[PDB]
RNA sequence: AGGUA
């Protein structure tokens, strides 16, 4: 299931490994949202991961 | 009184006081949304009422419920002004208390555990503005109130369509607040049928046997029990005498023994009264006449248990003498009537394949999905949830009052799910009606339909985002730990805030508030929409919701509404009316005693309107409330007649009730055509705002009202004396009285000054008042757009005169004289935006910079170091703004261009230019410049001197406040410290912050200098946390979309003029096309010398029957007269006593006028403020329909010393001879409507493609060709048009290839084309070979 | 979406 949602429901290809990283990074952007109740800082989002941010924002 | 009207006295004339004044123009929006957002100490309207609703949540299966506590709103992180400025909504968060408690596991139910998540954050919801509106993202939108059927039962009549038959049916619809309808509808066959949404019908006995009921107990429940004694022989009946009604004789009817009424005979009400009168007790009858009924029960043998009879069959012969040696003595058949109870229900078993609950669950669950095997659960379940789950199927209060009310119950009150006994009732109440015994309801009397208003919407739409986070909860608590966790960590805030989001911002009902007049977003926010989700589509037409229905008077306005597809739909409130409690209309009318007028109000709804009987507000009435007319008209049933004046119930409050904002405000409307009002009360909201926003002289008194209520004016909240007045802030000392206790200080108001509004057009506030005036709640301190000393002024007065002159004025043109654009008035600002992104592209980020490869030194000259323009610098079409510029990728070189650079040494640039132009055909000053450069990107100058600019001002602006605050402080330290000792010698020469280092001996006055020490410090880290938190703001950047490095926001400001071509108009609808702007002296001219502004068609008068335009003029030569008369009084400055007396005159001049007199004013200031504010002329209120009169308007003429015929010979201007006879000439007050020539130019010859076909379209600086459609090429074959066509369909329309051979042969000087195929036909030709189509092209 | 004919 989780490989036919990476493939057939994205119109333009992303990768399987892609589709996790964005999935880790919006689990952790609701964590991130619910604990400090404003919004998904970007810093934050760049601390948790060893991602440096300009990767995360493309 | 207020100083705003000391300041400016509207003469108003009217001859019935009100006595009621204008409600809050907002108050709609303003109280929904308290509704919604206010907590409720029980289940009522909004969030409480959703929370509740869906909570508690129960896990499925591990005794792990989520409880609902309360909700806080926190207070949200910017302003509305933070907010616009940096386009982000104004929103605040959303935090709730809830308790995950966990039962005994396992064992029945009881708390073992218990945990609390505080303020958890689930979603931002935007919060409502002071004007009624939200901010989104950084525009200001407004949620339309929607008009939709009430939820509740409707017995509507099915005609125009009769299964070829005939004879109009009934049909029950229930309609649920949400949940699935229910439909009862008949058929040609008298039979009834049920259907669950509209799948298809079945018999209505299925949904009867699914509740669980016997064929005798519906029977029973239905019809009326008939009693047959096994006596004698072949039976007698018991006859109830009231019984026989509309029945012919085929029994003999005997009374005490003997037969009254023969067989064959016709009953008439004499033989019914007889019988009734000798009380008939039992009959015998003939068994022909048995043969024809029906039995309601089953009947077995009383001996040996032999089925006989069942329920609901003929009876015979057979079955009789069975029933009869079986033992029975007592027989119930049904009474069936033709005229009463008929064979509907018996037929409808009849027609039923069921008779048990099971086989009817089957039959539901398979005509509600199709096939899907009918598992008895499953079929349960569905029949269940239909109509039985409240977090499935609701009617909600509205819903059970209506439901209540069409059964006729005492009950307002009840469960929001279905019952059985309602299920009944309400096929009791369609069968009688289909007897005639009920009356069916309209779907358009107001009474049926209810106005969802914000509030109830956005709790629809919140309560749908918790069904669909209750399906994650419930999901969770099942996935998740059966055990302790923390609820925060499984509450999802993204589906409930990105769903609130979607409907505030992306909806049918959620639009860009129509902002260029207050009137303009007074009717918005006022308006009533019959689309949207829930409503009605635009396919309609369907005549009947757009016809105005008798029910409207008083609560919808009935002459505005646009003139589009959507006529009749789209409504404006009334101007008194406001929502029910349950979301119905209800208007006010003052309450009626049988002899006297009572002040007293009832906001009467639409159907207890139609209970009483309601007078017109023309009634004519002398001291308290007795009536001159013995009969006066009034309405009692929707119907005008004449009633004695001891039967009326209820009065209209005003004259003005029956119309709203748009319509109230123009003047004479009773003296105009509907349509043509229509017209101008639709264009009246399309005024642009205009730099010199006067007045109009002829008024009708809602303008005070109209720019009070609406947020563009700045309104004193608490009286008191204007300390500071500045064209951007105006401080006002607050009054003793109205000072909170302790220093509460000044109030401040900062004037919003050109912003640019929702239609590019410019809103600013100018201070209206001066140092040291008075000023108390109410007041009008600053004068928005379109707005001067508190009146609504969306156009301008001017003379216009009534003649046609050399045909310039033809079909509704207007002519206008050069005096006009040289008085700079008509004159408009249009502030539109421009917005030039740097992104992070994949060739590389883009930058912003001075310096722009093969440019000319004129675009550089205009920017900074930094690429930016600077503020205040003029720019014209093409001019370069942002010098943003793109790395360029690789560059392919036609082998010219190779010999080219090898020439000249040149090669290709590393950098493209993509600085941002100026769009060719617009021009005007930069006013503002916003930088956005997003957190963690570094900063450029230009941001950094923004920013810098706003931190000072935030800074002047709290060191202002501050230092008034801590000036009072050290004013009261010293009044203490002189107390107790005089110190007021040294300390009256030291500065005031050195007035602390002076101590005093102990006592009452050193312990109040130490608490007013500990004050100051206290003001001072109040100062700097405020400081610090502006500047954390201020100093952050935004969080922009993904890909964009920065944005530079640009505002042009465009002073337009106005020029040929531009549509102007009137307030009663006369409109047109600026003609040509003749030079001054051209313009025919009065005897003494004014020449005429404008220049207005006679003919489109008699023919649009618009006349209250004339009456209008009329009335502005009356006030334009007293006006030159005061001017030339004050010029002359006679004195105080003459101006006094003349404008005493003035206002007492009419008929049973409720103007109130002078003196009540100051004897001198005042008079020659009022004179200085009249010399340009003597506003006039005209009341709607309580208006001037000709005696009146001619009266007021001849005060002004004009002519009573309001006709005046004009002198031409080219011939300098008089025309023969009088002409019409009159101050009128004229539109500038938003339809601004400039914006409707666009012109093409090469420009923007498509990509899927050719056909020029696109581009908002440079737009596509003109759709040259099917209508224009029927248009050249009407012509041998060949030639032309060709060109039309393939030169410029789609060949690319001769579209590029045309130019360069009309560029070379030659005219020939290639027929070529336009690219369109080619398209058309792959597309259907993708089918599975063969299309070619064959030669001869 | 709103408005114009």
């Amino acid at each position: 299931i989780t490989r036919s949602i990476a493939d057939q429901a994205r119109t333009i290809r992303i990768p399987v490994h892609m589709i996790e990283t964005i999935n880790k990074l919006n689990r952790i952007s609701r964590q991130m949202l619910q604990e400090m109740g404003r919004e998904p800082t970007p810093e934050e989002l760049a601390e948790r991961m060893l991602m440096p941010e300009d990767k995360i924002r493309k | 009184y207020s100083y705003t009207e000391k300041k400016r006295i509207r003469k108003d004339f009217g001859k019935r006081p009100q006595v009621l004044d204008v409600p809050y123009l907002l108050s709609i929006q303003l109280d929904s949304f308290q509704k919604f957002i206010e907590q409720d100490p029980e289940g009522q309207y909004g969030l409480e009422a959703a929370f509740r609703s869906v909570f508690p949540i129960q896990s499925y299966s591990g005794n792990s419920e989520l409880q609902y506590v309360s909700y806080r709103l926190g207070e949200p992180v910017f302003d509305v002004q933070e907010c616009q400025i940096r386009g982000v909504t104004y929103s605040a968060p959303l935090r709730v208390k809830l308790r995950l408690v966990i039962y005994e596991r396992e064992a029945p139910e009881g708390t073992v555990k218990d945990i609390k998540e505080q303020e958890v954050y689930m979603g931002e919801i935007p919060l409502m503005t002071d004007n009624g509106t939200f901010v989104i993202n950084g525009t200001e939108r407004v949620i339309v109130s929607q008009l939709h059927r009430s939820p509740g039962v409707f017995f509507d009549s099915d005609k125009g369509k009769t299964h070829s038959s005939g004879k109009v049916l009934y049909n029950a619809r229930i309609i649920p607040y949400r949940g699935s309808w229910l439909d009862f509808e008949f058929d040609p066959k008298d039979n009834l049928f049920v259907r669950i949404d509209r799948r298809r019908k079945l018999p209505a006995t299925i949904i009867l046997r699914a509740l669980n009921y016997t064929t005798e107990q519906i029977l029973d429940l239905f019809f009326e029990k008939v009693i047959f004694e096994i006596r004698d022989n072949k039976l007698q009946m018991e006859l109830v005498p009231e019984r026989l009604r509309g029945e012919t004789a085929s029994f003999d009817i005997e009374a005490n023994g003997k037969v009254y009424v023969e067989k064959g005979r016709r009953i008439t009400a004499r033989h019914i009264r007889q019988l009734e009168k000798d009380d008939v007790k039992l009959i015998e009858v003939p068994v022909e006449y048995i043969a024809g009924k029906v039995v309601a029960k089953d009947y077995i043998d009383e001996s040996t248990g032999e089925l006989i009879c069942a329920a609901n069959m003929e009876l015979s012969l057979d079955l009789l003498a069975k029933l009869s040696q079986s033992g029975h003595k007592r027989i119930e058949t049904l009474f069936t009537n033709d005229l009463d109870h008929g064979p509907y229900i018996s037929e409808t078993l009849r027609v039923d394949p069921t008779n048990d609950r099971l086989s009817a669950l089957v039959e539901i669950y398979r005509m509600m999905r199709p096939g899907e095997p009918p598992t008895r659960e499953a079929a349960e379940s569905l029949f269940e949830n239909l109509f039985f789950s409240e977090d499935r199927y609701d009617l909600s209060a509205v819903g059970r009052m209506k439901f209540n009310r069409s059964l006729l119950r005492e009950e307002i009150e009840g469960s929001g799910i279905l019952s059985k006994d309602d299920i009944i009732d309400v096929m009791k109440k369609l069968i009688d009606i289909r007897n005639g015994k009920g009356e069916v309801d309209d779907i358009d009397h107001l009474g049926n339909r209810r106005i969802r208003s914000v509030g109830e919407m956005a709790e629809n739409q919140f309560r749908v985002g918790l069904v669909r986070v209750e399906r994650a909860v419930k999901e969770r608590l099942s996935l998740g730990d059966l055990d302790t966790l923390m609820p925060q960590d499984m509450i999802n805030a993204k589906p409930i805030s990105a769903a609130v989001k979607e409907f505030f911002g992306s909806s049918q009902l959620s639009q860009f508030m129509d902002q260029n007049n207050p009137l303009s977003e007074i009717t918005h926010k006022r308006r009533i929409s019959a689309l949207g989700p829930g409503g009605l589509t635009r396919e309609r037409a369907g005549f009947e919701v757009r016809d105005v229905h008798p029910t409207h008077y008083g609560r919808v306005c009935p002459i505005e509404t646009p003139e589009g597809p959507n006529i009749g739909l789209i409504n404006s409130l009334s101007v008194y009316a406001q929502t029910n409690e349950y979301g119905f209309l209800e208007t006010p009318y003052r309450k009626v005693t049988d002899g006297v007028v009572t002040d007293e109000i009832h906001y009467l709804s639409a159907i207890e309107e139609g209970n009483y009987v309601i007078a017109q507000a023309n009634s004519n009435l002398d001291e308290e409330g007795h009536f001159v007319e013995d009969l006066v008209t009034c309405r009692s049933k929707g119907e005008s007649s004449l009633f004695s004046r001891d039967q009326v119930d209820y009065m209209d409050v005003s004259t003005q009730q029956v119309v709203s904002v748009g319509a109230s405000l123009i003047p004479f409307l009773e003296h105009d055509d509907a349509n043509r009002a229509l017209m101008g009360a639709n264009m009246q909201r399309q005024a642009v705002p205009t730099l010199r926003a006067d007045k109009p002289l002829v008024g009708t008194g809602m303008e005070r009202a109209v720019a009070v209520d609406s947020g563009v004016t700045a309104v004193a909240k608490r009286g008191g004396v204007v300390q500071y007045v500045d064209a951007s802030r105006i401080v006002i000392k607050v009054n003793e009285d109205e000072m909170y206790p302790g220093e509460a200080g000044i109030d401040i108001y900062n004037l919003t000054k050109y912003t640019r509004s929702n239609q590019n057009t410019c809103i600013n506030q100018m201070p209206c008042v001066s140092l040291g005036e008075p000023v108390e709640r109410g007041d009008v301190l600053a004068d928005g757009p379109s707005t001067d000393l508190g009146e609504l002024a969306l156009g301008q007065n001017m003379r216009v005169a009534f003649m046609p002159w050399n045909g310039y004025n033809f079909e509704d043109s207007i002519l206008v004289s050069e005096r006009v654009v040289q008085e700079d008035r008509f004159t408009t600002i249009h502030i539109q935006e421009l917005a030039c992104v740097s992104r992070d592209t994949k060739l590389g980020p883009e930058e912003i910079t001075a310096d722009i490869p093969n440019v000319g030194e004129a675009a550089l000259s205009k920017l900074d170091e930094s690429g930016i323009v600077y503020i205040g610098a003029e720019v014209t079409g093409g001019d370069i703004l942002v010098g943003k510029v793109t790395p360029k990728g690789e560059t392919q070189l036609t082998p010219e261009e190779k010999l080219l650079r090898a020439i000249f040494g040149e090669k290709a640039s590393d950098v493209k230019d993509s600085s941002l132009r100026v769009p060719n055909g617009v021009s005007g000053t930069v006013i503002d410049v916003q930088v956005f450069t997003r957190d963690g990107v570094e900063k450029d100058k230009r941001a950094l001197e923004i920013e810098e600019m706003q931190l000072k001002q935030a800074k002047k602006d709290l060191s202002e406040e501050l230092q008034i605050l801590e000036a009072g402080l050290f004013s009261r330290i010293r009044a203490v410290l002189v107390a107790g000792g005089v110190e007021a010698e040294k300390l009256d020469k030291l500065p005031r912050d050195r007035w602390l280092e002076l101590g005093l001996t102990d006592e009452e006055k050193q312990n109040q200098l130490e608490q007013l020490a500990e004050q100051y410090d206290e003001l001072k880290h109040e100062f700097e946390k405020k400081l610090e938190a502006k500047r954390r703001k201020i100093t952050q950047g935004d969080d922009l979309a993904p890909g964009v490095l920065k944005i530079v926001k640009v505002y042009l400001a465009v002073k337009r003029r106005i020029q040929p071509g531009d549509k102007m108009a009137g307030r009663h609808g006369n409109k047109g096309v600026i003609s040509k702007i003749n030079p001054i002296e051209d313009m025919p001219y009065d005897e003494n010398g004014t020449p005429v502004d404008i220049v207005l068609n006679p003919l489109g008068v008699p023919s649009r029957m618009n006349i209250g335009q004339i009456l209008e003029t009329h009335l502005g030569m009356a006030a334009k007269g007293i006006g030159d008369k005061i001017n030339a009084m004050l010029k002359q400055q006679q004195e105080v006593a003459k101006l006094r007396e003349f404008i005493q005159r003035a206002y007492d001049l009419g008929a049973d006028v409720r103007q109130k007199v002078d003196l009540s004013t100051f004897s001198d200031e005042e008079v020659m403020r009022l004179a200085e504010n009249l010399r340009k002329g003597m506003p006039i209120a005209t009341p709607v329909f309580d208006g001037a009169k000709e005696a009146e308007i001619k009266e007021l003429l001849k005060l002004g010393d004009l002519p009573t015929s309001g006709q005046i010979r004009l002198y031409d201007g080219r011939t300098g001879e008089q025309f023969e006879r009088p002409v019409t000439v009159g101050y009128m007050y004229m539109l500038k409507l938003n339809h601004l020539v400039d914006d409707k130019m666009h012109a093409r010859s090469t420009g923007s493609y498509s990509l899927v076909t050719q056909q020029p379209l696109g581009g908002k600086a440079q737009f596509g060709g003109q759709r040259f459609g099917e209508m224009e090429v029927w248009a050249l074959e009407a012509y041998g048009a060949a030639y032309t066509l060709q060109e039309m369909l393939t030169v410029k329309s789609d060949d690319v290839n001769g579209r590029t051979k045309m130019y360069k042969n009309i560029v070379d000087g030659n005219h020939q084309m290639e027929p070529g195929m336009p690219e369109s036909f080619n398209v058309l030709l792959k597309e259907i070979r993708s089918l599975g189509i063969n299309i070619e092209l064959e030669d001869e």
